[PDB]
């Protein structure tokens, strides 16, 4: 939950009523949230004439600091108490703190979904198909009469947006062993659930 | 009803059929056959000539000896799967038709080697990769065509991965700037701090 | 009484129904399950389920005995039984009948 | 005292659905059934389902269970041919307990409607494991001369083959090997005819 | 269905009838050796040295006898059919009995050898499963995302191939439910009729 000096200075500046009023603070916070969230953003986030009286340098430094703080809080799954305590240590009032908490609560779910969508994973299977046959003969073998099982797995790789299929051939004994293995896995999951 | 050494599930059919085949032997010879298969699991090695000689008295053919060894390994591993003890396994085996003498004889050796077996099973469990080793080199650049004067360092890393036992190791190579190296080290330390509180 | 149950279960142990070696259950489950498996392993014309579980209630057991009495004659049973007689545990009426099924299986 | 086509023990998916669909109207159910059918031909129809859920104020946890129940029920129903599954037994198994009377008509219409041929046709296409031949082109040459032989005069065949997997193969094939291949194909045709004959005679007794 | 022999192949069987059964048994043993330990024409040199017998016709006879054995075991035809077939070769009744017995005693091993000539397809060998739950990442620190790791082993034409996968509890339940249906058809009337009326 560590923070850098520049973010600390930005949040120090954010408290001053001379630099920001309630409306400017709310607009900056909402602009930061929109920039973090929306996928079709532009410079329009700061093109709101109400903010056109302060130096852009401090404006954008505090914008970056607020975005960083929101990102860190979302990553660490912070709650009301932690944000309130840190903001109180930043020389805030009971109005700015309340509005910050409310803005965090309004679109918390989207931020929680966003950071959980980063990363890779092993291929995830989706379904199976099977064909049942009755082997009869080969070129160098003329009487077998043994059932055999054909299997086909449907998997999708997060690395490549495609649906490659894995195919293998099983006999009855192999199929029974495979089903037993999967049933053991299911029973292990149930054991975990009971505890 | 059901048994516990099979994970609180009905005992399979093949083990039931073949335990009787196991029961048509001598207890002392079992004390050596089970020892051989248990050592095979432990990684010492298996001498199939030894087991064939030991069971040569009963003229057991390929199928019977095959089933006997399979049952020994299966049942011992299943009992060690849930940390089951000798006293319960002996009773459960008695419920399976194996005479009390054979249950005592087998549990004499099973009860006295469970710890090495279980630790080896923990070590030899499912895994995808493992970092065999690591090597590094540091470079200090002085001058370049792109920039006349640089005076900054660089880090080279190599990671060696063993994807399976008795497999060649495929090395990994990469070149890093100082910033990426430092951030990687910090993130690794964070992961270790998070990952050392689970014990 | 067990002097004959020992023999019949020993025959069924070595007849491909090694489940008869279990301990703690009544003879009914073991013998009826062995007969049920034997009638199907030989695989005559069967079109009705003989599924049951150990220590089943009558609500399914009597009906299942009705179906087995329905199917058994259709599979060319050498000896005739009566629906009320099967619940009677008439092992004397079961000793010769299982000779055909055991060897056929 | 019959065994349902849906397995000896009813899967939890359909059993739970029985209680869920007891309050839904007929129109929303019909729309969901249409969406499920459209899914069985391989089309993507997620967005329409999401719109329906939004419109009807339905939690995803219930819509998913309902969809799974319908899909599994229909998949198990369509495996058998209409000869092995009569409507009588169908609605008798569908027995009112936890079931509406007005939905079984829709179930029968979808199963026994004009869409059944399409479902069987696509269902028939699910029974394939290995690639099928896509095309076959050849070219026969007559070698007249060679570096290692002034006059060869050896007929030869060049073969190219493509498969549904996207694989392309090109290779030579001498005459004797071609004769072996032709004899093997003829023998396979003969044995396939033998099996076709035996199927009717050895299973209608 | 019946070994209605070819004329050209029969001509190569003319060496044995002019040879006593004492060496015909040795030739049959040599055929078994050729199947199992492989063929070595140097054995022709050894036979010539130890018997002063031409190598070409001995090779013809051994190959013809081996071919007869292979196509006789390839069909599992009954003994009466075999006796009818060899009645045309003008062979002694003792030699006919020796041939029939030699064919009879080595059918299962041959059919085990021949089964490796069919097209090689991917085949299941073993399966391993591990259960894990994701707890942290570089973007989220407190998470619960359970998943099932699977390592599937397949054999293709004698090699070992491995696949690494992943799945969730609901998908695993669906897999088990479907595969249970897969091995429930073989207990039904249609499969029973198909597998019974054929043999």
């Amino acid at each position: 939950m560590e923070l850098s000096e520049s973010v600390q200075k930005g949040f120090q500046m954010l408290a001053d009523p001379r630099s920001f009023d309630s409306n400017a603070f709310t607009l900056l916070l909402r602009a930061a949230f929109q920039s973090l969230l929306d996928a079709q953003a532009d410079e329009a986030v700061l093109d709101h004439p109400d903010l056109k009286h302060i130096d852009p340098v401090v404006l954008k430094h505090c914008h970056a600091a607020a975005a960083t703080y929101i990102l860190e809080a979302g990553k660490h799954r912070a709650d009301k108490s932690t944000l309130s305590t840190y903001l109180e240590d930043c020389k805030f009032d009971r109005e700015r703190i309340e509005l910050f908490c409310t803005e965090y609560q309004n679109n918390k779910n989207s931020l929680e979904i966003l950071l959980g969508s980063i990363g890779r994973s092993l291929p995830h299977i989706t379904d199976v198909s099977w064909r049942l046959e009755y082997q009869i003969k080969t070129n160098q073998l003329h009487r077998m009469y043994r059932p055999a099982y054909l299997v086909t797995l449907s998997v999708q790789n997060t690395d490549s947006p495609s649906y490659p299929e894995i195919s293998f051939s099983c006999s009855m004994e192999q199929l029974q062993d495979l089903v037993g293995k999967l049933k053991d896995a299911s029973k292990s999951l149930e054991r975990a659930t009971q505890l | 009803m059901r048994f516990r050494f099979c994970g609180d599930l009905d005992c399979p059919d093949w083990v039931l059929a073949e335990i009787s085949t196991l029961a048509k032997m001598s207890s002392v010879k079992l004390r050596l056959l089970c020892s051989q298969v248990l050592k095979e699991l432990l990684g010492q090695g298996i001498d199939y000539e030894k087991i064939l000689k030991l069971t040569a008295d009963a003229k057991f053919e390929s199928g019977d000896v095959k089933a006997t060894v399979a049952v020994l390994s299966f049942i011992l591993s299943s009992a060690a799967k849930h940390s089951v003890d000798g006293e319960s396994l002996s009773s459960e085996l008695q419920q399976l038709g194996l005479p009390k003498e054979h249950a005592a004889s087998l549990c004499r050796c099973y009860e006295e080697k469970q710890s090495p077996l279980q630790k080896h099973l923990r070590v030899c469990s499912l895994r995808m990769n493992r970092l065999a080793g690591v090597g590094w080199r540091v470079d200090y650049t002085l001058s370049s065509s792109l920039l006349q004067s640089v005076e900054e360092p660089m880090v080279h890393l190599r990671l060696e991965v063993a994807a399976a036992p008795g497999t060649p190791a495929q090395p990994v190579a990469m070149s890093l700037s100082a910033d990426k190296f430092q951030v990687l080290l910090a993130e690794l330390k964070q992961a270790q701090t998070l990952m050392s509180s689970l014990g | 009484q067990n002097v004959k149950l020992t023999e019949i279960l020993e025959l069924l142990v070595a007849a491909g129904y090694f489940r008869a070696r279990i301990k703690g259950l009544s003879p009914f489950d073991k013998v009826v399950g062995g007969m049920t498996w034997c009638i199907t392993t030989c695989n005559f014309d069967v079109d009705v389920d003989l599924l049951f579980q150990e220590n089943s209630t009558i609500g399914q057991k009597i009906a299942l005995s009705e179906k087995i009495v329905s199917v058994l004659p259709r599979m060319k049973c050498p000896h005739q039984l009566e629906p009320h007689q099967i619940q009677g545990m008439d092992f004397i009426h079961i000793f010769p009948v299982v000779q055909w099924l055991v060897k056929r299986a | 005292g019959r065994v349902s086509f849906l397995g000896a023990q009813l899967p939890p998916e359909v059993a739970a659905m029985a209680r869920l669909l007891g309050d839904l109207d007929r129109s929303t159910f019909r729309k969901l059934l249409k969406f499920v059918v459209s899914s069985l031909q391989g089309e993507d129809c997620r967005e329409a389902v999401q719109r329906l859920g939004v419109s009807a104020n339905l939690p995803e946890e219930q819509l998913g269970a309902l969809l799974a129940g319908m899909h599994t029920l229909l998949q198990q129903a369509l495996r058998l041919p209409p000869t092995s599954l009569k409507p009588d037994t169908f609605r008798d198994q569908l027995q009112e307990l936890c079931i509406p009377q007005d939905l079984v008509g829709d179930l029968a219409s979808v199963v026994f409607g004009s869409q059944r041929p399409l479902l069987d046709s696509v269902a028939q296409q699910q029974g394939a494991w290995l690639p099928h031949v896509a095309d076959f082109r050849w070219r026969v040459d007559v070698a007249i001369s060679t570096s290692a032989l002034a006059r060869s005069l050896q007929p030869s065949v060049l073969m190219q083959l493509k498969l549904s997997d996207g694989s392309a193969y090109r290779f030579e094939v001498p005459t004797a090997k071609f004769q072996e291949l032709r004899y093997s194909v003829a023998l396979v045709l003969k044995e396939m005819a033998d099996l076709e004959k035996r199927c009717e005679r050895r299973l209608q007794d | 269905m019946l070994l209605e022999l070819s004329e050209e192949h029969k001509e190569h069987l003319a060496f044995l009838p002019q040879v006593d059964s004492a060496v015909v048994a040795e030739f049959g043993r040599i055929a078994v050796e050729f199947l199992r330990r492989g063929a070595n024409p140097k054995i022709y040199e050894g036979a010539a040295r130890k018997l002063n017998v031409s190598s070409d016709t001995v090779q013809h006879g051994v190959e013809g006898l081996t071919y007869l054995l292979t196509e006789s075991s390839k069909l599992m035809i009954s003994e009466l059919d075999f006796q009818d077939s060899v009645f045309v070769l003008g062979f002694s009744e003792e030699l006919n009995k020796l041939l029939l017995q030699l064919y009879l005693d080595n059918r299962k091993e041959i059919r085990t050898i021949l089964s490796e000539l069919a097209p090689s397809l991917p085949s299941y060998h073993n399966l391993e499963w591990r259960l894990d739950v994701q707890l942290a990442s570089r973007s989220l620190r407190q998470q619960i995302k359970p998943a099932v790791t699977i390592k599937l082993h397949l054999n293709q034409n004698g090699d070992h191939n491995t696949k690494v996968l992943q799945t969730d509890p609901a998908t695993l339940l669906h897999l088990v439910q479907q595969l249970e249906q897969a091995l429930e058809e073989m207990k039904t009337n249609h499969c029973r009729r198909v597998v019974r009326n054929i043999k």
